[PDB]
């Protein structure tokens, strides 16, 4: 009937979904052994009597984190065959993750894909969870998408890429990985959700006011923003939005599908005692530059199209009032080629929380999803980052020694340059 | 799911069923024909 | 996962009732006639 | 012989007719199990018009429901008065229409239209003949306006002379969900004009305005709005189900409203409407009610009637009242609003009386007025569409799925033509 | 179940209270040592936290039960005098029951039992009705948010109900 | 509906505002947390399950006055990041607080202003609070008025500035700060009134018979002035007076918008014993020059406009009788172009005492604010005090070092002499 297959590659992908599938089983009330003490069928298959098996696949080339999930808490709900261990890491190389050592894992992973999709009809989408900076996150991350566009060419490959910060990148050959995988990710994905490390670091400092986050605290927020995206899939709402609809109302040209997200409220228990979580203010609190997931200022950008879906007991009347409030605002200057720019998704399910995490509860959670012309700056800093390192061909002998010949570095320059100019010619 | 009575009656439109009704002495049908 | 027993934060209830055009206002002495009311009408000593 | 077959297209139609079958069930005295109740012989003597006998004393509605998603039609089945419909009346979709007029109409909708015309023709031909159809749908949604308009197009060549009477939810101007509005609204009106006999215009934000000011509520849900419009939608067809002093069926409303065969968009109103704090000090008489008719605060469409010269009008009262209190006051609207009713048509307005009122009412009415004031509605759908079209985006899917340039320009020129005769007959 | 016995709770003014006294109050256990330099830096902040939020209150909102890590009767009463709220006497069986129950001991591990972690001094464990850890206030943890983690107390959803 | 947002800058406005909200919380019957056991809507907002929060922001550049409140008894009253604090004190510098350190906090200070303004439509305006004695109240305070004026155009900005006392001002660089803090305060605030400290001092000796109180005992008297000023809009009255009425009935010309204040009676548990407090004699005790709380003596000046707010079991015929004896009172001289010069307002409640304070239970009280020609003398002596500083450039290197050049002081001299000339021509 209704199902979605989630794919995770890289260490960022495995631990992001380690928080996503924790939050999913927390929603349905199932004990994380697989036993429950019809709406869960989009994320879980039924195997026997009361046993729930996830629709996830775990992929990397380095086995120190797939075996950590295997020996970890979720040993029995996660059946031991969904996880795949590699031989050796791609080691921050697109060429290693795609050409040399990726061939021994892509054959097993695709044999999993068509034997997990042939179980029932009505396959709906894929949730690809990849890190663009990582070598196996972009290497095996790339290699899975053209092979997924060959067999399932008439389906949706939705993506979640953690773009690097301008200052925080935690790798030296990281901008080499980003430039050379985005062009090959471009015409093989159809929806791209770009997040950032330092952006959510700023969020955790400001409104959830921890001085001290870590990667798992990153993973609570991203698991929440994916769950709000999939809220109308699993459960019931007034205006339900499905996977085939996120692209219906955001991507005007096939080239422009890169896109930001945010979430509101992101608060603590002491931060919910004292203020409105009203509909008229959450939309305002999700539109400032201090709230999105990419630290990309849209004040010199131009908003283009946005889904604003809700979850909880919320009525579309004060939703409609909040929409007119945004349109009458002068600072959020929308484009002139569409006076209409909104979708208001809505769902009745109360916002779930993890007991233990600092994200306190509320009866209204709002994920802002937005396509904008502000992407020109976040890719332009990415372009001059490459041009300074490519001045005297730095770090290129690793890639050409792996078998990736000198010369397909170079069209990745003007392909991202052609993408960069696309933002100017749509905003004129 | 917020299954409380006031919310579920609100989604079920019972409020308009209450206040489109006329709350007075209403049903006037006398048979004027005499034998 | 059984730590779900919790009264919900951010306490608004969505006002389903009639909006309050008229809030209870203390009508007292200066906006209270009497006096000349029984002087114009002589309700007898 | 006088049969109406209901069609509820998409998530719009299924829930807007869920409230209609709710308010017509308890008006006809029917419990949610299906069998008959309601202590009045009026409602049984004409019960076939919306119902069929299920060989057990049980009445089942004559409704066929469109959707490509089983989510919201599973919810109406769980809800009350949802088990009234026989299970063979529903049709299941699995792919899902993506609020795309191309997706609903052409490519995967053709695999369900063969599976739903075969059930609506069995429902229609079970009687000797039928008076017409009613179809409920939106124009901002693709599962409601893809199968909605295409079912209208093929029933035209199937049944060439029986009326189609569609209640259309239009894109609201100020707020805008489902951002691809004009590719659906403009590309559905351009076949509604030549293949539908009656179209009734309902706006979402105008329903918002009339319940927040006039009906005076703070924040009800959407389900309270559906009860407002389905009450008037029941009062339109009161003569087909109940007797009256002045009989007027739906084709009587047809000939008396449409002067030229191509413009058939109507305004729909309901009266009396008032709040809980405003019930007991108000008067209930035909004088004050006909004055409550004729203002923007009652209109369910967000087109200002004061900017439009009224072409024709109609009012079907319900209850027990005198005819001269109807028509001297109905004339009194004409001579008081001298500039507001078009001069070359003398006596622009017509009345009709149902002898029964709706439950809990004494004198109710529905106002079907073919006013010309929808220049503002049709011209800003076309202003939004011409901002959408001079640039070629949100449209490469339509070209890739199988259309070309000429059919968008056909719909834009046709919708420019919708505006064109409105002011030059005004 | 009955977490504490009849004569275990012990507050200021030197009197015992039973277990039903904690009905409807946010209940927390203060694993702390008298001479520990963490506790010297943290106890004044618990004293002010206990001060303002329930004194400016409509009902009694907070009880803290000191449960001691000390070494002497005289050292126990000396730390007792600087502290008003509830507590547990050191040499009842109760201190070493909630010690292994809540994983709060002081690197004396192998000479007693062969388990792993200790999560020792200092700690406040706000708890539920059935002796369950309700949520951790991170003074000395992976967060190591000492002297400020008291603001992370979730007092509305943790009641001794 | 009716809304006002009390904004405070400088630490003088911090514990003036602390006395303001301890009087407002006590008056409305709400708790130090906020749960009380539409009427409260103008100052508190309904935020929580029977729980309310103040509509105020506390803006100071140094921590020791903000964080000690955040660790005090009212820590669950305020939304905890409405109490925004800087890193380093401006230290009696307009130049630092307006040009080089103000921008580090005003970007987030405005950011919280338009949460509170967006929460409801129907603001009357903002209750501005500052002292022009210091550097944060002058510098960061003045910068706040240009940005509030350009963002919000036609909203009232009703400022309570603690004007320095004439003969002493507990500072040395004081004449430099204020004469150019009132430079832009002329054209950016709307309804401003002088509050001299030493005038609050010597009314405490004469009336309250109190000889060694503290700043907070002044703040009890100031907070009663706050409450009596806006209780006509808060609670119902015979002649209600709004904030837009205070523009109407006070200011003759837009430049001359400075007034004075008086609050009578101010009696202790000795004088409330033996005195009757009718309206016919407390109005005389409010118009006397000794009860003036700015040390501006009206005897050598001409009264232009006068406003009065009454709280208690006042009958309007006693208002008419009291103002009739004032018109016949010959030393109280009113200007020849304003033959009718009175606004009056009626409220039903008596003033609410702080327990343990220096006020007594008084049935009826008066809050008087008057625009008078005589108030030019507090700027005439201030003009003279700046002249012998600026004669040979005292403390000029502190202010030229962080943002202004030599010439802004003389440019502040020009419109302050223009103020003196405007006051002289209207008082003819
Ligand atoms: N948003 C987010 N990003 C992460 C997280 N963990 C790692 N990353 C990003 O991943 C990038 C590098 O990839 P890694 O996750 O370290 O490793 P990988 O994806 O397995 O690829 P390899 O480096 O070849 O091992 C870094 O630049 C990080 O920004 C995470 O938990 N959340
Ligand atoms: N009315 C009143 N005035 C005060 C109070 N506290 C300080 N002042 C006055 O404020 C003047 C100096 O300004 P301060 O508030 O002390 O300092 P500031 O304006 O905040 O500037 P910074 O110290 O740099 O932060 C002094 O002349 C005092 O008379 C108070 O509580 N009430
Ligand atoms: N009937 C109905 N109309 C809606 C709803 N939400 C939005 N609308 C209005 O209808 C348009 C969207 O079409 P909709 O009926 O929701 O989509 P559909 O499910 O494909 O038919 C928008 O212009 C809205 O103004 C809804 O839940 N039901
Ligand atoms: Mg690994
Ligand atoms: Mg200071």
């Amino acid at each position: 009937m209704r199902e979605v297959i989630s794919i995770h590659v890289g260490q960022a992908g495995i631990q992001i979904g380690n928080a996503c599938w924790e939050l999913f089983c927390l929603e349905h009330g199932i004990q994380p052994d697989g036993q429950m003490p019809d709406a869960f069928n989009t994320f879980f298959s039924e195997t026997g009597a009361g046993k729930h098996v996830p629709r996830c696949v775990f992929l990397d080339l380095e086995p120190t984190v797939v075996d950590e999930v295997r020996t970890g808490t979720y040993r029995h709900l996660f059946h031991p065959e969904q996880l795949i261990s590699g031989k050796e890491d791609a080691a921050n190389n697109f060429a290693r993750g795609h050409y040399t050592i990726g061939k021994e894992i892509v054959d097993l992973s695709l044999d999993r894909i068509r034997k997990l999709a042939d179980n029932c009809t009505g396959l709906q989408g894929f949730l690809m969870f990849n890190a663009v900076g990582g070598g196996t996150g972009s290497g095996l991350g790339c290699l899975l998408l053209e092979r997924l566009s060959v067999d399932y060419g008439k389906k949706s490959k939705l993506n979640f890429c953690s773009w690097p910060s301008p200052q925080v990148s935690t790798a030296v050959v990281e901008p080499y990985n980003s430039v050379l995988s985005t062009h090959s990710l471009l015409e093989h994905t159809d929806v791209a959700v770009m997040l950032d490390n330092e952006a959510i670091y700023d969020i955790c400092r400001r409104n959830l006011d921890i001085e001290r986050p870590t990667y798992t605290n990153l993973n609570r927020l991203i698991a929440q923003v994916i769950s709000s995206l999939t809220a109308s899939l699993r459960f019931d709402g007034a205006l339900n939005v499905d996977v085939t609809e996120f692209q219906t109302n955001l991507v005007p040209y096939p080239r422009i599908h890169f896109m930001l997200s945010s979430y509101a409220p992101i608060i603590s228990a002491e931060k919910a005692y004292h203020e409105q979580l009203s509909v008229a203010e959450i939309t305002n609190s999700a539109f400032e530059p201090a709230s999105m997931m990419a630290k990309c200022d849209p004040r010199h950008g131009k908003y283009m199209a946005c889904c604003l879906m809700y979850r909880g007991d919320v009525v579309p009347k004060d939703v409609n009032a909040a929409v007119a409030t945004i349109k009458t605002k002068r600072t959020i200057q929308f484009v002139d080629w569409c006076p209409t720019g909104f979708k208001c998704g809505i769902n009745y399910q109360p916002p779930t929380v993890v007991p233990g995490g600092d994200l306190a509860k509320v009866m209204r959670a709002v994920c802002m999803i937005s396509n904008s012309t502000a992407i020109a700056e976040v890719f332009s800093r990415m372009d001059h980052k490459f041009d300074l390192m490519y001045a005297k061909r730095a770090f290129v002998h690793w890639y050409v020694g792996e078998g990736m010949e000198e010369g397909e570095f170079s069209e990745a320059r003007e392909d991202l340059a052609a993408l960069e100019k696309d933002y100017e010619e749509v905003g004129i | 799911f917020a299954q409380d009575a006031t919310r579920q009656r609100a989604l079920q439109g019972h409020r308009t069923a209450d206040l489109l009704k006329t709350p007075f002495d209403y049903d006037l049908f006398h048979r004027t024909r005499l034998p | 996962p059984s730590a779900g027993a919790s009264i919900q934060a951010a306490g608004k209830e969505i006002d389903w009732s009639e909006k309050k055009l008229f809030r209870k206002a203390v009508v007292s002495t200066v906006f209270a006639s009497d006096q000349v009311a029984e002087r114009l009408r002589q309700d007898l000593p | 012989m006088r049969e109406i077959v209901h069609v509820q297209g998409g998530q719009c139609g299924n829930q807007i007719g869920a409230k209609f079958w709710e308010v017509i069930s308890d008006e006809h005295g029917i419990d949610p199990t299906g069998t008959y109740c309601g202590d009045s012989d009026l409602q049984l003597e004409r019960i076939n018009v919306f119902y069929n006998e299920a060989t057990g004393g049980r009445f089942v509605p004559r409704a066929i429901l469109m959707d490509l998603e089983p989510g919201t039609m599973d919810s109406v089945r769980a809800g009350p008065f949802g088990q009234l419909f026989r299970p063979d009346n529903f049709v299941f979709g699995q792919t899902g229409a993506g609020n795309n007029w191309a997706k609903g109409h052409y490519t995967e909708g053709a695999e369900l239209i063969d599976s739903v015309l075969d059930v609506v023709r069995k429902e229609a031909e079970g009687c000797d003949c039928l008076q017409g159809f009613q179809i409920t749908h939106s124009l901002g949604g693709g599962t409601g306006s893809g199968m909605g308009t295409l079912l209208i197009s093929k029933v035209r060549e199937e049944y060439p002379d029986r009326i189609m009477e569609t209640f259309s939810v239009f894109p609201s101007p100020k707020v805008s969900d489902t951002v691809v509005e004009p590719y659906n609204a403009t590309l559905s009106v351009h076949q509604l004009v030549e293949n539908a006999d009656e179209v009734q215009v309902i706006d979402n934000e105008a329903l918002y305005d009339i319940c927040f000011r006039t009906l005076k509520l703070t924040t009800p849900t959407y389900g309270d709005l559906n009860h407002l419009v389905s009450a008037a939608m029941s009062g339109v067809t009161c003569c087909l189900r109940f007797p009256g002093q002045l009989n007027s069926d739906l084709r009587k409303l047809a000939v008396n409203l449409i002067p030229f065969p191509r413009l058939h968009f109507f305004l729909i109103g309901f009266a009396p409407l008032t709040s809980r704090g405003s019930q007991q000090y108000r008067a209930l008489s035909v004088p004050e009610l006909t004055q409550q008719m004729f203002d923007a605060k009652n209109m369910m469409c967000a087109s200002d009637p004061r900017h439009g010269r009224y072409l024709t009008a109609s009012a079907m009262f319900r209850g027990r009242m005198s005819t001269k209190e109807v028509d001297e006051q109905m004339l009194n609207v004409q001579n008081k609003n001298s500039s507001y009713f078009v001069e070359w048509i003398p006596n622009n307005m017509k009345s009709s009386v149902c002898d029964i009122p709706p439950k809990g009412l004494k004198m109710s009415v529905t106002f079907v007025g073919n006013s010309t004031a929808i220049q503002e509605m049709f011209k800003r759908v076309s202003d939004q569409f011409t901002a959408m079209f001079r640039r070629k985006a949100f449209l490469h899917w339509y070209t890739g799925e199988g259309m070309d340039e000429m059919e968008f320009t056909e719909a834009e020129s046709n919708m420019n033509d919708l505006v064109s005769e409105y002011q030059q007959y005004q | 179940l009955i977490l504490f016995p009849e004569g275990s709770l012990k507050n200021s003014n030197n009197t015992v209270i039973p277990q039903s006294h904690l009905k409807g109050k946010s209940v927390a256990l203060y694993f702390a040592d008298g001479a520990d330099p963490k506790c010297a830096s943290l106890l004044p902040f618990l004293l002010n936290y206990y001060r303002t939020m329930n004194e400016g209150g409509a009902n009694q909102k907070i009880e803290i039960i000191f449960v001691s890590l000390d070494r002497d009767r005289e050292a126990f009463e000396s730390h007792r005098a600087h502290m008003p709220w509830l507590s547990i006497d050191l040499e009842n069986p109760l201190t070493e029951i909630l010690k292994r129950h809540f994983r709060v001991m002081k690197e004396y591990e192998v000479p007693t039992y062969g388990y792993g972690s200790r999560t020792g001094v200092p700690s406040v464990i706000v708890i539920g009705s059935d002796g369950r850890e309700a949520q951790f206030l991170p003074i000395c943890s992976g967060l190591e948010e000492g002297d400020r983690a008291l603001l992370r107390w979730d007092w509305r959803n943790t009641k001794f109900a």
